[PDB]
């Protein structure tokens, strides 16, 4: 039901009822493609609504319970790119591209951070 | 009775790109302030 | 001294034999060997009805049926007992957990998967939970501390380093004076801010457990290997040092003849560029123990830049007359080919040392030198990035992927990789020349200014400084700057002065643009001087400043 009201681009009410499941499934469901997923959409929905800050944490959280995928990585890549913190990005999407082989997505990614990289003159 | 993989959606191509042609704006406009 | 010396002898012969006993070789060898260097109290919580398993368990891990001994034990509720199986389990996992891509190149061969681990967290956090005694108050002994450090290794396995810390220190405050637990703490850093952060912490907020540990060692300061751990942690990466050298000496006072003391202590010397010392200090200890083969591969890296191959071979006869399979002595003999430009062969001997650990220390990076010189420029690059995954601490694992992307077309992945090895090793001068070479790609003229500067603050000796003063009027030619051109050129013409007039061809170009500078500026008589100075090069350049010779006359 949260992945159908995210397609419509309500953002809300999708939101809602993600942390309905995810509340109700608190105490079981520890790992085997549930809580992983849960966490991941409502992550993935806070990054559309641009509240990054919960997101880094809960990605961060799926991150440190499983480390082979692609996608979190990607995602994390992304949220980081959002805001200004390219030195904690670019390591993502280099593992990330390690990780799977294409990821064209996460290439076009990467080489904007390495024009950012270039452009930017930290000390 | 089996469940498969629930269904789950990744960062579009859209988006990403919108992302990154906003990147591009906010790496245009401030150089010419510096200039 | 006095009777603190006595107080550590009787607590370290505990570390060698507990240690010894429930299958740590790593830990207790370094104790073991400690005794000797240095200048049968027997207990555990056991009964007889489980005791027999211990022997069932520790003999049939002694004979390496590693798997026999997880079923045998499957039901044991045994503190401690129950480490022996998982740290069985652990190992019978990790054989079998070979990453392809880093296979192909360990083989060559060219032709479930994590969740065991998995089980293997979830298993230690139920049995941690459920049990009797938590790690708080002056409870637990030294069998809970292996549990908490077998809990840590498996954090560090996913990448949990930021949780492993935290389980690595709580297994020290419970049992100290085990030195395998310190190594895996050191993999932890990768970074030198927190290492003054953690040390803070050690100083304040830690606390050990008086109970378990004899006198004078509840302390911090009066504890002998916590100095141990500030030298490992300031060779590693030297950042800035507290107390590095007043602690160093009391250490050397105490542990006479050492040998490890003396290979890190030696190995100091190779970190600062100092071989004719440090071959010296290595040839001492080959003297006292010809056979101890540890850090021996460092002993060949130094033989290696000085290319003394005869005494080299030498060298490579005496570890492989002893010993043909251990890591150090395959690539003591595989960098004994680099010598005899038998770069294609030498992979071989380095592919076999790495199977052996497949957890070295930098031979990984050694393994991809000899690929570059091939030109390969892809398995060296991939072979490359493997000790970034192991070490990212390693210099030589950046500074490689850096410099074969110079290679490459595209500069722009180069600069990312030379800047994590610039925080990691700054005081080097070409890592940061090579640094600014590769930016001036990016047309961010400033930067690489600011680059360069230090690139010349910290390449010492002036005489290498005239190469690089032409580059920075390059770039200033660039902008709006051709004064500044002409102020540095200036210094590198004067560098000649101070280099006995080597007259080379970098100067060649920086007198003839000056002499061309100062005509544009109506100094006929001043670039007339730096006409004739030009007395040696190529012919193009003798014809050039002749031209500008007679010009100048002219217009006097």
């Amino acid at each position: 039901m949260g992945v159908m009201y995210f397609k419509k681009n309500e953002f809300v009410k999708a939101k809602k009822y993600l942390k309905k499941a995810l509340e109700v499934v608190k105490d079981l469901d520890p790992s085997s493609r549930t809580t992983i997923s849960i966490q991941l959409n409502l992550g993935h929905t806070y990054r559309k609504l641009n509240e990054n800050e919960i997101a880094i944490k809960c990605f961060r959280c799926v991150l440190e319970k499983n480390d082979k995928n692609s996608e979190i990585h990607c995602s994390l890549g992304y949220l980081y790119l959002k805001t200004k913190k390219l030195q904690k990005a670019i390591d993502h999407l280099h593992k990330s591209l390690y990780l799977k082989p294409n990821n064209s997505s996460a290439t076009a990614l990467l080489k904007n951070a390495l024009e950012l990289n270039v452009t930017l003159s930290l000390d | 009775m089996i469940r498969r993989a629930p269904t789950t959606l990744q960062l579009s191509h859209d988006d990403v790109t919108s992302l990154i042609d906003d990147l591009n704006e906010q790496k245009l406009k401030q150089q010419l302030n510096i200039e | 001294q006095d009777k603190i010396i006595h107080d550590i002898r009787i607590q370290l012969r505990k570390a060698a034999t507990e240690l010894s006993r429930w299958k740590l070789y790593g830990s207790s060898k370094w104790a073991a060997e400690a005794l000797a260097g240095l200048a049968p109290q027997n207990g555990f919580g056991l009964s007889e009805t489980e005791y027999d398993l211990y022997l069932l368990g520790s003999t049939l891990f002694d004979a390496k049926e590693f798997d026999r001994c997880v079923f045998f034990l499957k039901d044991v509720t045994n503190p401690y007992l129950k480490f022996l199986k998982l740290y069985s389990k652990f190992l019978s996992w990790d054989k079998k957990s070979q990453e392809s891509m880093e296979n192909i190149l360990t083989t060559g061969k060219f032709t479930e998967s994590q969740s065991n681990i998995s089980s293997i967290l979830k298993e230690i956090n139920t049995f941690l939970e459920s049990y009797e005694i938590k790690i708080d108050d002056d409870e637990a002994d030294l069998g809970l501390a292996l549990l908490y450090y077998l809990r840590g290794v498996i954090l560090k396995q996913e990448k949990n380093i930021s949780k492993a810390m935290s389980s690595f220190l709580k297994s020290l405050s419970c049992y100290s004076f085990n030195w395998s637990c310190w190594l895996e703490l050191m993999d932890c850093l990768q970074k030198v801010d927190d290492a003054l952060l953690l040390n803070n912490y050690l100083y304040q907020n830690f606390q050990f457990k008086f109970s378990e540990n004899l006198g004078s060692q509840r302390t911090i300061e009066f504890n002998i290997m916590i100095k141990f751990f500030k030298l490992k942690v300031f060779e590693e990466l030297n950042g800035q040092l507290e107390d590095y050298f007043e602690d160093l000496e009391f250490l050397l006072q105490v542990f006479p003849n050492f040998t490890f003391l003396k290979a890190y202590n030696a190995t100091i010397s190779y970190n600062n560029l100092d071989y004719v010392t440090a071959e010296s200090r290595f040839d001492d200890i080959v003297k006292q123990d010809p056979y101890r083969l540890n850090d021996l591969e460092t002993y060949s890296n130094i033989l290696y830049v000085m290319q003394k191959n005869s005494k080299l071979a030498y060298l490579a006869q005496f570890v492989s007359q002893i010993d043909r399979f251990r890591p150090e002595t395959c690539c003591i003999i595989a960098n004994y080919y680099s010598a005899r430009q038998e770069h294609e062969k030498s992979i071989m001997y380095f592919r076999r040392a790495l199977t052996l650990d497949k957890k070295t220390t930098n031979a990984w990076t050694l393994m991809g030198h000899e690929f570059v010189e091939l030109s390969n420029s892809h398995a060296a690059i991939e072979c490359y990035r493997r000790a970034v995954d192991i070490c990212p601490r390693d210099f030589k694992a950046w500074f490689g992927l850096g410099q074969a992307y110079a290679l490459l077309d595209m500069h722009l992945y180069s600069l990312y990789y030379f800047q994590k090895a610039c925080t990691l090793k700054p005081w080097d001068r070409r890592i940061w020349q090579v640094l600014g070479e590769c930016y001036s790609k990016t047309g961010n003229k400033v930067e690489a200014i600011k680059c360069y500067k230090r690139s010349i603050k910290a390449s010492q000796t002036v005489d290498q400084n005239t190469s690089i003063y032409y580059r920075l009027a390059q770039l200033y030619e660039e902008l709006e700057d051709l004064q500044e051109c002409k102020k540095f050129m200036m210094k590198c013409v004067d560098v000649e002065e101070l280099l006995e007039g080597i007259v080379t061809d970098e100067t060649v170009k920086a007198r003839l643009w000056l002499a061309i500078f100062e005509i544009k500026a109506g100094n006929y008589q001043l670039a007339y001087d730096y006409a004739m100075g030009v007395s040696s090069g190529t012919s193009q350049e003798i014809e050039e400043a002749r031209m500008l010779a007679r010009e100048c006359r002219r217009h006097m």
